[PDB]
């Protein structure tokens, strides 16, 4: 039981230290939106011109 | 911006393969203790 109790932390450090962790896609996320939200405004525009 | 999506799928396979690798050396953690549970169970049957 203690063993799997120190597999699942260091599952649950994998998940912070992997790459891909939710800061990541909290990243992307916030940024991106910001694009597409801009980009969007740009948009319209254009297809009101 | 595809090199960019292309590297996104890339890293994200990455972190899965490592993921999988994880997750079968700690199932053999856990086949050994097992054995020596298993062991002591027969020795238990012997003292029986």
């Amino acid at each position: 039981l203690k063993t799997q109790q120190e597999q699942t932390q260091s599952q649950l450090a994998f998940l912070q230290r992997k790459f891909s962790n939710q800061a990541l896609y909290n990243w992307l996320r916030g940024r991106l939106a910001a694009i597409y939200f801009q980009f969007y405004d740009l948009a319209v525009a254009r297809c009101l011109m | 911006t595809q090199f960019g999506s292309t590297l996104q799928n890339i890293i994200e396979r990455q972190d899965a393969e490592a993921l999988n690798a994880l997750l079968q050396n700690q199932a053999a953690e856990l086949i050994l203790t097992n054995l020596s549970i298993q062991d002591k169970t027969i020795e238990e049957l012997d003292a029986e």
